[PDB]
RNA sequence: CAUUGGUGAGCAGCGAAGGAUUUGGUGGAUUACUAGCUAAUAGCAAUCUAUUUCAAAGAAUUCAAACUUGGGGGAAUGCCUUGUUGA
């Protein structure tokens, strides 16, 4: 399958696949490390410009992803990669043929669980090394200790020691001596994803049925049962600013926040993502900041806010609802039709079967567009039909398109499927034009052309 | 000048436009500090009396004579 | 951003602080009793001179200021100012005043209360640095000068912005007015904190609660077109209206009665949901006031929801509750007023639960039925549980006194409910 | 108190100043190799430092009527709408039609 | 790149002026406690000045 | 050791909210002079910006956008009168932002400084002279070879 | 009669559980994306201090500089330059 004429150069448009991503904190910025597929890409916090991609692609599909302060760790089939820069800095092979679901790393004890039951230790050599390389011992969940390992987590202030969580069950493991030393009673629930909390030996617990019980470590207790109506749970993160908020997230396309001061509702999120692809697949606070990353199968990366409260003096009851910031994506289905927009190679214009459509961008891939499908007002005065509930436009399947004449009146028609007519687009102003050309002899388009000039578009029914 | 019909609009800011604003001063020589520049010296003898930055414009074209190419005298040159 | 809009936020927290005399004139000027001549030119001892006969004439109304004359109102209180003192102690003078304006809220009629508040205005600034708690404090007193005077005098927050026409206007603000005020949805999350931080304090009186049932019902009402809003609107007052419910006294009982009924009947809602409405009101009633207004609740709150299983039999925890807090009697004596409200998907939903759960007190139905006028659907129903309780229950004589009124009336609804549920001929042989 | 007591936590002696994240933990000057235990307690009051303490991790503990019944069904309901009945009453006030 | 820095003479913080704007560090012992009225006042009115 | 960070929580509210942190990001490294009684502020955008800041309370007296390099700039006698550095000339504002003066002297001014009892404004630049200026008199007492 | 003037009452037609204007705030682009900080071949990011001092290196216009003056006329007191007493 090698080519003496073409090499590939990267997959421009993707963002997330639905992977849960790893987030690692960098001095006072933040990094978003998403993957897409046989590659990973790195996302800046405050801007969401992509900084690095690998370099070389990885063989198979990333399965587990994270972070520390600067070598981001993935883990594809049956190794884990400790990469810096998208450099492939160290490869770690594990001795085994099943493959790898979640990594954990804490210290110099990387944590890496096959989906087979069994978690290996690796060891760095040197307590000055930047990764670790040695492979220390292999633990090994049976039948009789739980189901298969949901999630590997670190609590805080815990010397050498790995919380384990099952379906049925949470598990410790003294990673130094790879000794069993506390079982958990067993959850009548199965277990779906597990995460750190500020307070010290919490772990909060989502279950598939609503429930999120956070599970104090040190007494071996439950603490607060929360209950969501019959909601599959994916997502579990704490806001570290100091304000109790609780963030849970539905596979449903559901964000809900709680107060856990008042042990009341904050806000429910509804369809920041689309339930088909898997809905809010991975969602975290930023470390001591009011900044919610969210992110799903849909291929979007969205940012969140909590506003100050605008009582200057109550505060903590008063509080503002999140409100959308930042957001890169791509089309949550296979892009149908490409056509190029300019002759400097800059802008791609991708239709897909996510009924809409899209400028990417070669130079830069933060410059990417939704164009928008925001019709104009007739010239006539008379109401332009459609329905009032809004839906996008039919699936594009013929596009033609004029750099020529470009910003001064529409200069690409896009053909749907199964549609009388074909509609205009404006390349500069980045929106729906305001003609359509009908056939005039009952038939959909299956071939739309411009001049060279411009000023001419043919129509082919 | 005349490179771009779209503006930056981080250059704007709530007085003046970035790059028009003198930053001449700046400098730590003496020769570039040094402003002779006459209030209406539009396309004048030199370019320290401009204040501005050149206009782009093409003057005069002909064609090549010989060999399918035609020359343009730019303010890039030729 | 730019320069001057980050000056303003600086402006906004140096708000209390004295820099000038001009500074010192145009905060002391803040005056609640006296004019702005009068204000600029007395001292603060002048000013504590007729606070400590306020608050001596206060003490002798209700004793619950004699712990603030030594914490708030000593003569050490005088030479202290917010603006020299730290963060950590300022949050306790801030929920001292806080507490303070609880505990006089319900006094504000009186010219010892005005004279009281006016050296906590003049001496600890409230009327820049807290002002949400003065003007909630306030606010069913919206009629009186006394409010008038109070927006004349305070900066306003965002939240209340829809009374920046109505500071320094000869007109007092309206009923219209107020509630487009209580229409923001913030600002009824921080009506819920004044309201449950005065429950919790235990000072609840009428006229405050006679206001706010006025504007929770209107803003119901406003809202009753947009059915989102409404949907939004729901964790609020039904949070009130448990924390109200929760109250021991004899008003707030009534008052989250009021709330409950006007929002269901704006919004029908789930069974389990007015199921818990229900066991909330029948907890802790036990005014004699109240007790009346409670049966008219839950009358009101079965009626509203609509659907299957509408008039089902209530759970045995509610229905011991119910027979516990109303007796038979009770609500058969509430069904003699001539009024009759409708209470016709509650009687039978009660008379199902009745027939499942004692299976002894079948007289009541005799009476129940005399009394009430029943629609079609309910009567069919009352039957085929009836006819369920011939087929299971050790039948007594006057389950067939019972029956012989179901053939006295509408004789063809139990002969084919009979022919649903087994023969018309079994009857007699079974009963 | 403790649901478990690693055996394998006391024997350790960790170092305190060979890295500038732990030299922080330091009470005295002249320590340098400190047990596991105390160790542990050092860095759960540090982390309590970092981290500061909410205060529903201690106030709350979940372990003839009630009066918590509507706070506890709120909790639990998230739509409140009476439509999942299809209640064979039209609601009024409102109409939801399809045009084909 | 911190550009000058230069001290409330009667308070006590130092103005440090940075390239993205100005910041006041707050200091316990800088500035003098005890100003004197009759050369200068940080409270000073029109009719004073 | 001891931050800033945890300083504005246990001081006082009233050099607490003084503990002024601004953002100016458009324009160049900001020179701070206050004045004498620490009651007005004034900033000298390197590209632009002088503003004479009155700092305890939020007013502006005078916002002034100049599009020469600013250098340095000063309050000379009270909080009313203050002069900025430009490119190749030193000018003497007013509290309302207007010119007063365009100094014909003083022909480059990278630091400029006052000295108040003798109502002297010195100016020493990128020119080796320091000229000694008086803001009572506009007389040009001295003119500093050095 | 034209109105190529304004203000109002309607109709034909356009017409999927509303549609027109007008406007505040925020976010993303508006040049082609290799991450934060520091004393930087490394460390930090929960810190650089009970490890940051010594040593080494480091001095010409032999004692150098307004290349930056609106013009005319001067320049008493100034200032500059060159000649005139005493260590």
């Amino acid at each position: 399958k090698n080519s003496k004429i073409f090499s590939p150069f990267r997959i421009i448009g993707n963002v997330s696949n639905g992977v849960p991503f790893a987030t690692g904190t960098l001095g006072s910025t933040f990094y978003i490390v998403t993957c897409v597929g046989k590659t990973f890409q790195i996302y800046d916090a405050n801007t969401l410009h992509l900084l690095f991609v690998s370099e070389k692609e990885t063989p198979s599909s990333i399965v587990a992803l994270s972070a520390h302060f600067h070598y981001v760790y993935a883990a594809y089939e049956n190794k884990v990669g400790i990469y810096k820069r998208g450099i492939e800095e160290h490869l770690l092979e594990l001795e085994t043929d099943a493959n790898v679901e979640h990594l954990c790393i804490f210290g110099d004890y990387l944590c890496a669980s096959t989906d087979d039951n069994s978690i290996f230790i690796y060891k760095k050599s040197d307590p000055q090394d930047k990764y670790p390389s040695e492979f220390y011992t292999k633990l090994t969940v049976t039948e009789i200790q739980g189901g298969e390992i949901v999630s590997l987590q670190h609590l805080a202030t815990y010397l050498n020691k790995l919380t384990v969580v099952t379906k049925s069950n949470v598990l410790l493991f003294n990673v130094r001596t790879g000794k069993l030393v506390f079982t958990s009673n067993e959850f009548p629930d199965q277990i779906t994803t597990a995460e750190p909390a500020p307070v010290l030996d919490i772990i909060a617990l989502g279950t598939v049925t609503g429930e999120v019980i956070m599970f104090n470590m040190r007494k071996g207790k439950r603490i607060r049962t929360i209950k969501i109506p019959q909601s599959r749970i994916s997502s579990l993160s704490f806001r570290t600013d100091g304000s109790s908020h609780l963030s849970v997230g539905t596979s449903s396309g559901d964000l809900i926040f709680y107060d856990l001061d008042r042990r009341s509702r904050i806000h429910v999120l509804k369809n920041i993502h689309r339930e088909s692809y898997g809905g809010v697949t991975q969602a975290t606070f930023l470390n001591g900041q009011p900044i919610i990353v969210t992110s799903g199968g849909d291929n979007s990366l969205k940012e969140y806010v909590f506003d100050p409260s605008l009582s200057q003096g109550s505060g903590d009851v008063v509080v503002q609802p999140p409100r959308y910031l930042r957001s890169r994506g791509g089309h949550s289905q296979p892009p149908s039709y490409i056509a190029f927009a300019d002759s400097q190679s800059h802008f791609m214009l991708s239709a897909s079967k996510d009924r809409s459509l899209w400028s990417f961008s070669l130079r830069k891939d933060a410059q990417s567009q939704e164009m928008s499908q925001r019709l104009h007002k007739k010239q006539d005065g008379g109401r332009v039909g459609g329905s009032t509930i809004k839906s996008k436009f039919p699936e594009i399947v013929a596009l033609a398109i004029e750099n020529a004449r470009i910003g001064e009146w529409e200069n690409i028609i896009t053909a749907h499927k199964d549609e009388k007519f074909a509609r205009t687009w404006d390349m500069r102003n980045k929106r729906v034009g305001r003609w359509t050309f009908d056939t005039t002899d009952d038939g959909f388009v299956k071939s739309v052309a411009m001049s060279q000039c411009g000023n001419f578009g043919f129509i082919g029914s | 000048n005349g490179t771009l019909e779209f503006l930056n609009s981080k250059k704007m800011t709530e007085a003046g436009s970035l790059d028009l604003i003198d930053d001449a001063g700046e400098n730590s020589d003496l020769e570039d500090r040094i402003d002779n520049s006459l209030p209406g010296s539009q396309r004048g003898g030199d370019l320290s009396t401009r204040k501005m930055r050149p206009e782009v414009r093409v003057t005069s074209v002909q064609f090549s004579p010989t060999a399918n190419a035609f020359a343009a005298a730019s303010t890039e040159g030729l | 951003s730019s320069l001057s809009d980050q000056l303003a936020q600086v402006a906004s927290n140096n708000a209390t602080v004295a820099l000038d005399r001009k500074r010192r004139q145009k905060l002391h000027s803040a005056s609640l009793i006296y004019n702005s001549k009068t204000a600029a030119t007395q001292d603060y001892d002048f000013i504590f001179e007729n606070a400590s006969k306020a608050l001596e004439e206060l003490s002798q109304i209700e004793p619950k200021f004699a712990i603030f004359s030594r914490t708030l109102f000593s003569e050490s209180s005088i030479s202290l100012d917010r603006n020299v003192q730290t963060k950590e102690e300022i949050k306790d003078l801030d929920n001292a005043i806080n507490a303070y304006l609880l505990l006089a809220s319900s006094k504000w009629y009186l010219a010892p209360t005005l004279h009281a508040t006016e050296w906590l205005v003049r001496r600890f600034q409230i009327h820049v640095k807290n002002t949400e708690m003065l003007l909630l404090s306030t606010l069913n007193y919206y009629q009186t000068p006394v409010f008038k005077r109070i927006l004349s005098i305070i900066k306003l927050p965002p939240l209340f912005n829809c009374l920046s026409n109505f500071v320094r206007s000869e007109k007092p603000p309206t009923a219209l007015t107020m509630i487009k005020l209580f229409n923001d949805m913030d600002f009824l999350k921080l009506y819920t904190s004044y309201l449950d931080q005065c429950i919790k304090h235990n000072a609840t009186y009428t006229n405050q609660l006679l206001f706010t049932t006025c504007c929770f019902i209107n803003v119901v009402a406003f809202n009753s077109n947009n059915d989102e809003k409404l949907n939004q609107l729901v964790p609020i007052l039904l949070e009130i209206s448990a924390k109200l419910l929760a109250s021991k006294s004899k008003d707030c009982q009534i008052a989250a009665h009021t709330i409950l009924v006007v929002f269901a009947t704006a919004l029908p809602l789930k069974k389990t949901i007015i199921l818990a409405a229900m066991e909330t009101i029948l907890s802790n009633l036990d005014a004699k006031e109240a007790k009346h207004s409670a049966l008219l609740t839950i009358c009101k709150l079965f009626q509203t929801l609509k659907g299957q299983g509408n008039v089902d039999q209530l759970p045995s925890k509610i229905f011991k509750l119910f027979d516990s807090k109303f007796d038979t009697v009770s609500i058969l004596t509430f069904l003699d007023k001539e009024d009759k409200p409708v209470c016709d998907k509650f009687i039978t939903s009660y008379t199902r639960s009745i027939a499942r759960y004692d299976r002894s007190k079948l007289n009541i139905i005799l009476s129940l039925l005399k009394k009430i006028r029943l629609e079609r659907y309910e009567v069919r129903l009352i039957i085929t549980d009836l006819i369920y309780l011939s087929e299971i229950l050790e039948d007594k004589s006057q389950l067939v006194e019972l029956f012989e009124y179901f053939i006295s009336i509408n004789e063809d609804l139990v002969l084919k409910c009979l022919k649903s549920l087994g023969l018309t001929g079994x009857x007699x042989x079974x009963x | 108190e403790a649901a478990w007591i690693d055996s394998d936590d006391e024997k350790i002696k960790v170092p305190i100043l060979v890295t500038n994240k732990t030299k922080k933990l330091r009470t005295s000057y002249n320590e340098s190799k400190i047990n596991g235990v105390h160790y542990i307690n050092r860095l759960r009051s540090q982390f309590e430092k970092i981290y500061p303490r909410p205060k529903w991790v201690d106030d709350e503990s979940d372990s003839n009527g009630d009066i918590n019944a509507l706070t506890k069904i709120l909790s639990t309901t998230y739509n409140y709408k009476d439509t999942l009945s299809n209640s064979k009453l039209l609601p009024p006030k409102k109409l939801d039609i399809v045009r084909l | 790149k911190v550009e000058n820095l230069g001290f409330v003479p009667f308070e006590d913080l130092l103005g440090v002026g940075h390239q993205t704007g100005i910041t006041n560090l707050i200091v316990p012992g800088a500035g003098e406690a005890n100003y004197d009225a009759l050369e200068l006042n940080p409270f000073e009115t029109k009719k004073q000045r | 050791k001891v931050q800033q960070s945890e300083i504005k929580s246990s001081v006082d509210v009233s050099t607490a909210n003084k503990a002024l942190d601004l953002s100016l990001k458009e324009f160049g490294p900001y020179h701070i002079k206050y004045a004498k009684n620490g009651t007005h502020l004034l900033i000298t955008g390197r590209k632009g910006h002088v503003a004479s800041m009155d700092w305890r309370k939020g007013q502006l007296r005078a916002e002034l956008f100049l599009n020469e390099t600013c250098h340095s700039a000063t309050y000379l006698q009270n909080e009313q009168y203050f002069a900025v550095a430009q490119k190749k000339y030193t000018f003497i504002y007013d509290h309302e932002g207007t010119e007063l003066h365009r100094l014909k002297q003083h022909i480059e001014a990278r630091h400029l400084d006052f000295l108040p009892y003798h109502y002297l404004l010195v100016t020493a630049g990128e020119t080796g002279w320091l000229k000694y200026h008086d803001v009572s008199t506009g007389q040009l007492v001295s003119e500093l070879r050095t």
